[PDB]
């Protein structure tokens, strides 16, 4: 996904604030960041469930239109 | 180039799964400081381009886009630095030793033009050469340097430790010798014998000195 | 179970500390420094009890033995406690470089950050007055230790001992706030503490012993989150001591505590009662961050001040109990965190400097010019320009601070911030359009702050485009309470 | 006209339904408007774990009489 | 000793606790020879053959401060006359093709042209442009922004400011062949494979 | 619009993985990329229909849970074309920038900080929250692209004071911004639309969006950051400041002012009369106390833009059409004396007014466009700007025609100081020394004027393209306001 | 309370060893194949 | 056509790494 | 199984061969970095008889007939082709950087004279030796270019960049200079005294750089210089 992308900047951009020249094999780990994404927006997901959940709780709870 | 950038990419991850995908067990050859400078004739999306009879020192680089033709040699120490523009030298030149041809690389202040080298050219040590259009059976001395544009006319015997100025064509025959460029005399036929002559000189220095070989028991001796 | 983060932790950092003093005094290793060995293992301590601590979700509360005892865990101290482990991944790895070439064979400044981490995590799920004090005691005493570390610079001594001054008068206080509150309720656990302070109404009910603990505590608290009338010597205390324990007894401490805050204040004491002085001082905290920030020239300084000032936009957060207040609040703690473990990153990758003002900070945008852009968009961060994250952090705060109808506090935050932001346009614009400024030049940054710097600048810059992840966590903290 | 500029102005069609959009985003923002105004009203809820614990083990110590008869 | 070591030659020789570092983003030719205390900064440039010697006291080129083809760069052993002699080319400078330097401290964004010929103490103040073989004797500071040459470093003209803007655009822009030219190499070698296939041939 | 809506970030970024020394590949694809856009906006208006008060393509995702607070992407009317002339123009800095070698002023670092279409998202941005980041975000590119390839003609900086009190403005906004979002809960514009505030506290509101707005429009009070940061501003940095950066703040008023508060407009017209008027008049006197030809056309760009704030008052259909309209011509105006400029600069290299001259003889084609485009800014009637200016003249039509007798003196003596201006640079066999260097025009300078003169005319003599497309969005606008 | 005492034992230790063991009785690590003789000063 | 202990040690827990990790991500 | 994991050095071969597969865009890469450099003697048909204790640096290519004493060096990049012409140098003649110090075939009359360079000879960086014969205790200028015939004399220091035309033999303490062939002036005792202090400095400094011709253990060994 976008976290594809986005890894190998974070890889290039770390290559570029050490000085070293944008080459070798960690932007092939960028695929790592790819999996990274793809479990934020499952933690995305999974965590809008979550606060649904309390969220209901929160309306049951104050008094409940009492 | 892109696609010469993508070249560098493979190898780099080539080198580096030898260097400690195999070289993990036990081997530090990797490690050696070995020199670079073995790559005689430098390359680029240009590359440089040498003939068959034309000696090239192993000592010198010749970097950039060249165009060595038959009979001119590189000696011991010289650097044909010419990325910008073709270092063009023709046939039959003499480097000589520890000389310099740029075409080196500015913020464009004056176009650098590239530096077409002529024919019989025996250049001599430490000249300096910089964007130099020097015509053929030319001598330049020892020491000597050169600036941009720069055009040596037909047998025109640059002396030693001459700075010669920039976009001054020399005449044909005319002998400056000089920080200013300053001509000092119409040259004699003597000197046009020796430099005619010191050309096929070298020509046959240069195809001997035979390198072409190994010294496996130096190899063996700095090995412990 | 319940306590495998701690559980782990604390063996992992005795199998450091053991593994660490065998071989520094070792005559067969040629007594080497074991900074950076027992650290790496030192890390990973955190990303395994990190990994340990995020698996067990469900787990963490597991027992009953613990509830009405010791400690309660729920989805906010989970959280909150992911975060602090995250946080000290940082904060280790911003210090390798510090631990190599600065000469540091004192490997026990990471077992001591392992210890701290493991009085934070205790910090966070503390749950009762007792284990309250004991976690924060833990933490700050590791932290006067590693902030007394260099012995060979007197800067760094005398800094470390007004820090062991200010924390233990500040404890002494937070202590004699839990005093009162004990004495005046025969109850210290905040499950208990909560019945009996429900309609407690200080500024209407007659109870003197009650109030002035709750105050006592809340001024322990903001001397140790530094907050304005008590900061008392952070700016020296930030300048003085080195750089990494700076970066790791500022922004770490502040998370912790914040936790506990939230924890005390939210569900020990509610009421409108004691936040008046948390207004007071986001009130005189943006006020002093903007304006000495303003009026200060040493890089650590001004990042002392600038995080006084953001600690302040942290508290209008709390100055209104509304659920979007409390996570506008953690918003905050996240965006000052990650935005403070990035400048401390860039201070850390500047090593071959001495205490050095912004003029010296200057040539940056020349020499590592990726480095320049870095620094400019975390001061960015910090002013709170628009397109960044910082923006989302005091934008989300100011608007629950007008949700809650404070809307004086909205005023003095927007005017701060706006002062902020000048100040740091200003200094963006001397460091990169003029001032060149005598060229000091720069040793190449690891690669261990290279990501972490690389990846905090994307988030800052990339967090409009999706903040759905961190809005939903904090939401979901603040429900939790 | 050439060729397909009849069908070439099917790239849109009315769709109305937009509306109803707006008209269910205002039942969103009408809860929303109830962010703020909760916070804690629960006593009952499971914050009362303390006696959960004492029933359980107040009869090993920490007693005044049951020890005695 | 033999002759014709496998190894060609280290380009980077230290001796004694001194280990001429090279900052990285400084493309190092590799017929050049570092030796003994030379701190070669960011950016800089270190081209063909340029010997980069050491003694007593240490060379070091500054941020962008490039040393062009053939280029000596030594220093004298203490030179305590009136200042401490360790060569500070600093940011900025075009030390130029084939010249030669010896414990001068030249200063922010000079041009030492060609074949230029230095000595010591020479401090060639800021801004200032030599011209082709411009040699100096020990002691001569060319000042600011002022043209220069001559055998003995003999003054020629100052300089309009616009030249004066113009260094550091050269400056940079010998910096962009220095990329161009860091591209070329990776960071270690393929030579090894070369001298195994020799070893395994004996 | 929803795949067709990303292309400028998309190149961008995929071009950011191109540093590529060899210009020529990063100028060309960041050049494509901006073209195609620029298509994809053309092609969006083809789509439109001038029959709906719903927005055209509207598109969305969620951006936080609760009130949903999202990207709600709407292009009806106004919007439809101002992201076209947005996309219009930035082709336009990125072929301004054919220069060969572009060394310093690093090319794909100026094509990826042009090419972030924030402007088309702020147009297209329908809730007031995210499209208050917008303008506000999108100062981050104008400071870098204003400095950074800018010409240096100070130690560069704004005025500290005028910055601070800019920003404050714009945070101000902010404050009224949330308070509109907690009032009622209302995420968007269309809801913020539907609900009915407090008219104590619309005034109060109205104001702190005009705080920010009148400082990105410039009013009297607040608007000298227009003379110095385009005299600083780079060729490229000035087509897209008076091209965009200034409808910023009339459509900001537009949309979120007119229709959102009708009471407090209804109370605060006399307020934004008196204040367009006399920034009009002080924009016209004052070119005669600046010498500066960037701030000449920079101020005649306040003129024009106090302009559309006197007409953008109306309930008149024809009024908010003269408004925007003279916000599309002024996007092609300025912007085309911008390009004007900053050819005449670079063609002589020199930041003295006086020192241009003998034009007829250097750059004659330089003269007929530069006139081309001069009597557009004085709107000679038969220009876009004629119509735009007369609609907003006669938006004085259910109104009894007393800020009409000031926009005379405003339009009188900007039409005369542009005609004495345009002389000035032409005037005279007035021999430069520029040593025989004459500087003729490019064909891809002639190329980057070709469409500004193509809009201009195309509406001059037809605005009924653009007045259609239009109608039923200001109308609906129109009757929220009654 | 017993991790408290752990951190005051190393911390005792870290302040008040006064490099008076391994902190830096290791050596003053003074090697030969790095030294230059002083042959040249 | 041998190495030393404690390294091949480490080899094979890298190995164990990445052959573990696999099957993790894959399960 | 660790040692069969050669398997990934072969592995590397084909990556790395991939430069062929990826040389393509234009014809680049004709370097290698080869192994070859018959330098550091290239004997022509002359064999120089350096000494065991005469440091020449492995980039000086001291081709053909040549011969150096006992604490003379021969410093980084210097060639010393004596192919057609006879060479020598003295103990402790210091030939510094780049130096050229090849001899001649003729230059327009005759002149063989076979460069013979005495004792102490400091002579300096980026020097061309052409042709002329260099007496002991001297001091050549760093830049200098000695030409065809000039008899340096004993102690006479020739200036930086100091080009000295043919046959322009200086006198023994005249220092010359000065792009023509002319004399600048007689310094002084202490000139003497620092030709002298330098040379033999020189010599001991060479002396120390006996790390250049450290083996692949030693240097690893060296690399230590971390730990230190
Ligand atoms: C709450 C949040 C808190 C903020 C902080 C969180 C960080 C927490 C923990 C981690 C912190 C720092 C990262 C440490 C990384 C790490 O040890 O190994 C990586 C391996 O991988 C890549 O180099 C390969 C490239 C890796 C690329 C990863 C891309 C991730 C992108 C994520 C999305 C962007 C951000 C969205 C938000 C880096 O080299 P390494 O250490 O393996 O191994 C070497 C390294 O090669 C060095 O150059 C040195 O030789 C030596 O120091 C040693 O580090
Ligand atoms: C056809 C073309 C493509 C062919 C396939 C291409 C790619 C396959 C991808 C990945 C292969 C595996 C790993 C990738 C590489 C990782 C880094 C390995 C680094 C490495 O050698 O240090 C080993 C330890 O090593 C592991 O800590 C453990 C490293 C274990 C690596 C084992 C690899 C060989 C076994 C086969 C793979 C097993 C797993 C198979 C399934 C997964 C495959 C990925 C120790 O050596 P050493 O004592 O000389 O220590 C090194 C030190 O590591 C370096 O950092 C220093 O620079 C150096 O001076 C020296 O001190
Ligand atoms: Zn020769």
């Amino acid at each position: 996904m976008v976290g594809a992308l986005l890894g190998l900047g974070t890889q290039m951009y770390s290559n570029a604030l050490r000085k070293l020249p944008y080459m070798r094999h960690p932007w092939e780990h960028v695929v790592g960041m790819g999996l990274g994404a793809v479990f934020a927006n499952q933690l995305v997901k999974w965590d809008v469930k979550l606060k649904e959940d309390l969220d209901v709780m929160l309306a049951k709870a104050r008094a409940a239109n009492e | 180039r892109a696609f010469y950038s993508v070249g560098f990419w493979i190898r780099e991850t080539g080198q580096a799964l030898d260097r400690l995908g195999c070289r993990l067990q036990g081997k530090n050859y990797f490690r050696e400081q070995l020199s670079r400078h073995r790559t005689l004739m430098n390359v680029f999306d240009k590359a440089p381009i040498v003939d068959k009879e034309a000696f090239v020192a192993p000592s010198a680089s010749v970097i950039g886009d060249v165009h060595i033709g038959r009979g001119s040699s590189i000696w011991y120490g010289c650097v044909l630095r010419g990325d910008v523009n073709t270092v063009s030298v023709g046939s039959g030149t003499n480097i000589q030793d520890n000389s310099l041809v740029h075409v080196a690389k500015s913020n464009l202040s004056g176009k650098v033009h590239p530096t077409i080298i002529g024919d019989n050219v025996t250049i001599g040590h430490s000249a300096v050469l910089h964007g130099c259009t020097v015509e053929d059976e030319t001598f330049i001395g020892m020491g000597a340097t050169l600036l941009d544009g720069v055009v040596v006319e037909k047998h025109g015997m640059v002396a030693a430790g001459a700075l010669v100025r920039q976009n001054t064509r020399i005449p044909s025959g005319e002998v400056w010798g000089g920080n200013p460029a300053r001509f000092l005399r119409k040259l004699t036929d003597e000197e046009i014998a020796f430099i005619s002559q010191s050309a096929t000189n070298y020509s046959n220095l240069a195809q001997a000195h035979a390198a072409e070989n190994a010294k496996p028991l130096n190899v063996i001796e700095f090995e412990k | 179970l319940a306590v495998f983060p701690e559980i782990f932790i604390i063996n992992a950092t005795f199998i450091l500390l053991i593994h660490g003093v065998v071989f520094s005094t070792s005559k067969k290793y040629d007594y080497p420094p074991l900074a950076s060995n027992v650290g790496w293992l030192g890390l990973l301590s955190v990303l395994i009890t990190l990994l340990l601590l995020a698996a067990g979700a469900p787990l963490l509360t597991i027992a009953h033995l613990f509830w009405n005892n010791l400690f309660r865990r729920d989805n906010f101290t989970y959280f909150c406690q992911i975060f602090l482990l995250l946080s000290t991944a940082g904060t280790i790895s911003m210090c390798f470089d510090f631990f190599d070439q600065e000469r540091f064979d004192a490997f026990e400044f990471i077992v001591l950050i392992l210890l701290s981490t493991c009085g934070m995590l205790f910090m966070i799920s503390a749950y009762d007055l007792i284990a309250m004090y004991l976690a924060i005691e833990l933490q700050s005493l590791c932290f006067y230790v590693i902030a007394a570390s260099k012995r060979k610079s007197e800067f760094s001594t005398e800094a470390g001992l007004k820090y062991l001054i200010l924390g233990a008068f500040s404890s002494g206080i937070l202590l004699f706030g839990c005093s009162m509150i004990y004495g005046s309720t025969g109850a210290t656990h905040f499950d208990q503490l909560a019945k009996i302070l429900t309609g407690y109404e200080i500024t209407g009910a007659r109870s003197s012993g009650i109030f002035m603990g709750i105050l006592f505590i809340a001024v322990g608290f903001l001397f140790k989150i530094t907050a304005v009338p008590f900061h008392m010597w952070a700016p020296d205390i930030y300048e003085g001591s080195p750089t990494p324990v700076t970066a790791f007894l500022s922004i770490a401490p502040k998370i912790s505590i914040f936790a506990n805050i939230l924890r005390v204040f939210i569900y020990g004491s509610y009421g409108a009662t004691l936040q008046q002085i948390f207004f007071f001082c986001s009130i005189a905290s943006m006020i002093l961050g903007a304006l000495a920030a303003m009026a200060q020239t040493k890089v650590k300084r001004l990042l002392a001040y600038s995080s006084i000032g953001h600690v302040g936009y942290i508290c209008i957060g709390f100055s209104c109990g509304t659920i979007e207040g409390i996570q506008s609040l953690l918003i905050g703690i996240f965006i000052y965190a990650l935005m403070t473990m990035d400048a401390f990153a860039i201070v850390l990758a500047l090593r071959q400097t001495r205490v050095k003002y912004i003029a010296d900070l200057g040539a940056l945008a020349k020499t590592n010019p990726i480095l320049a852009i870095t620094f400019s968009i975390t001061m960015f961060s910090y002013a709170g320009i628009p397109p960044l994250a910082g923006f989302c952090s005091k934008f989300y705060l100011f608007f629950a601070a007008l949700g809650c109808g404070a809307y004086f506090l909205a005023l003095v935050g927007v005017v701060t911030s706006v002062i902020g932001c000048f100040y740091y346009i200003r200094l963006v614009k001397r460091m990169f359009f003029d001032t060149p400024r005598t060229w000091i030049l720069y040793e190449p940054m690891d690669r261990n702050k290279s990501l972490l710097l690389a990846m905090t600048s994307f988030f800052i810059t990339l967090f409009l485009l999706y903040p759905s992840p961190l809005f939903s966590v904090t939401h979901q903290m603040a429900l939790s309470l | 006209i050439m060729e397909f500029a009849e069908n070439l102005v099917l790239r849109l069609m009315e769709n109305p339904e937009e509306r109803d959009r707006k008209a269910r985003e205002h039942i969103y923002e009408m809860h929303e408007r109830c962010k703020k105004i909760k916070e804690m009203w629960a006593l009952p809820i499971r914050p009362y774990g303390f006696w959960t614990f004492e029933r359980h083990n107040a009869q090993l110590r920490w007693d005044p009489q049951i020890s005695q008869v | 000793r033999v002759k014709w070591d496998y190894r060609g030659q280290r380009q980077i020789i230290p001796l004694g606790q001194w280990l001429p570092k090279v900052a990285v983003d400084a493309y190092v030719a590799p017929n050049v020879v570092l030796a003994g205390q030379v701190t070669v900064w960011d950016g800089s440039s270190v081209w063909n053959g340029a010997v980069l010697r050491g003694d007593l006291n240490k060379i070091t080129v500054g941020f962008c401060s490039n040393v062009q083809e053939r280029c000596v760069v030594h220093a004298a052993w203490s030179s305590p006359t009136g200042l401490p002699a360790a060569t500070i080319i600093d940011r900025y400078v075009t030390v130029g093709a084939y010249s030669l330097l010896r414990s001068c401290t030249i200063e922010p964004e000079c041009i030492i042209g060609q074949h230029s010929i230095l000595m010591e103490g020479s401090l060639v103040e800021t801004r200032s442009i030599l011209e082709a073989g411009s040699v100096v004797p020990p002691g001569r500071r060319i000042p600011s922004g002022e043209l220069w040459g001559g055998n003995p470093a003999r003054f020629i003209r100052t300089l309009t400011n616009e030249e004066t803007l113009e260094i550091p655009k050269l400056a940079v822009a010998i910096n962009h062949l220095s990329g161009d030219y860091f591209s070329e190499f990776l960071p270690y070698s393929t030579v090894y494979l070369e001298v195994e296939k020799f070893k395994k041939s004996l | 619009l929803s795949g067709l809506i990303l292309c400028p970030v998309l190149g961008s970024i995929i071009l950011l993985f191109i540093p590529n020394s060899r210009i020529r590949l990063i100028r060309l694809i960041g050049l494509c990329a901006s073209l195609i856009t620029f298509l994809y906006s053309l092609v969006l208006w083809i789509q439109f229909d001038s029959s709906t008060a719903k927005f055209q393509f509207v598109e969305s995702l969620r951006w936080l849970p609760y009130e949903n607070i999202n990207f709600y992407l709407g292009i009806d009317g106004i919007s439809l074309f101002f992201v076209i002339l947005t996309t219009f123009l930035i082709p336009i800095c990125i072929l301004v920038g054919w220069s060969g070698m572009r060394s310093y002023g690093k090319e794909y670092i100026i094509a990826f900080l042009i090419c972030e279409f924030l402007m088309i998202a702020v147009f297209c941005m329908l809730d007031l929250l995210l499209f208050y980041v917008f303008p506000e975000s999108v100062l981050i590119p104008m400071f870098i692209i204003i400095g950074v390839w800018g010409s240096r003609q100070r130690k560069i900086k704004a005025a500290y004071q005028f910055f601070l009190y800019t920003l404050l403005g714009s945070l101000f906004m902010l404050l009224a911004i949330l308070l509109i979002l907690f009032q009622t809960g209302t995420t968007d514009l269309q809801i913020l639309l539907t609900t009915e505030f407090s008219e104590r506290r619309q005034i109060f509101l109205w104001i702190a969006f005009f705080a920010s707005f009148a400082v990105k429009v410039p009013m009297v009070p607040v608007h000298i950051w227009l003379p110095e940061a385009h005299v600083e501003a780079p060729t490229a940095g000035s087509v897209i400041l008076a091209g965009i950066l200034l409808k910023f703040g009339t459509y900001g008023f537009l949309r979120f002012s007119i229709p959102m508060f009708p009471e407090a407009t209804l109370c605060f017209t006399p307020f934004i009369y008196t204040l367009s008027a006399i920034a009009i008049i002080y924009t016209s006197l004052t070119t005669l106390r600046q010498i500066d030809l960037k701030k000449i056309i920079a101020y005649s760009s306040v003129a024009h833009m106090n302009l559309v704030t006197i007409g953008m008052f109306s309930p008149n259909i024809q009024g908010i059409g003269g408004s925007i309209l003279l916000m599309l011509s002024h996007g092609l105006v300025s912007s085309a004396l911008f390009l004007c400029v900053g050819v005449l600069y670079d063609r002589h290299k020199t930041r003295l007014v006086r020192y241009y001259g003998g034009l007829v003889s250097t750059m004659p084609n330089f003269s007929t466009i530069f006139f081309s485009f001069t009597l557009a800014n004085m709107s000679l009637p038969g220009t876009s700007s004629f119509i735009g200016e007369f609609l907003i003249l006669v938006g004085a039509f259910q109104r009894n025609s007393l800020v009409a007798t000031l926009a005379a003196l405003g339009m009188i003596l900007g039409a005369a100081y542009s005609l004495w201006l345009y002389n000035r640079v032409v005037s005279g066999n007035l021999k430069p020394d520029f040593l025989h260097k004459f500087s003729d025009l490019n064909g891809r300078e002639v190329f980057i004027f070709i469409p500004f003169l193509v809009g201009l005319v195309w509406m001059g003599v037809y605005p009924k393209v653009f007045l259609d497309c239009m109608h039923t969005s200001v109308s609906n606008l129109v009757q929220h306001g009654k | 309370p017993s991790l408290i005492l752990l951190v005051a034992m190393i911390g005792a230790i870290v302040l008040t060893m006064h490099r008076t063991t391994k902190v830096k009785r290791q050596d003053v690590f003074r090697r030969n194949a790095i030294d230059f003789r002083r042959t040249i000063m | 056509v041998s190495e030393d202990k404690n390294r091949n040690y480490a080899v094979v827990a890298g190995v164990v790494a990445i052959v573990g990790s696999i099957g993790w991500y894959l399960k």
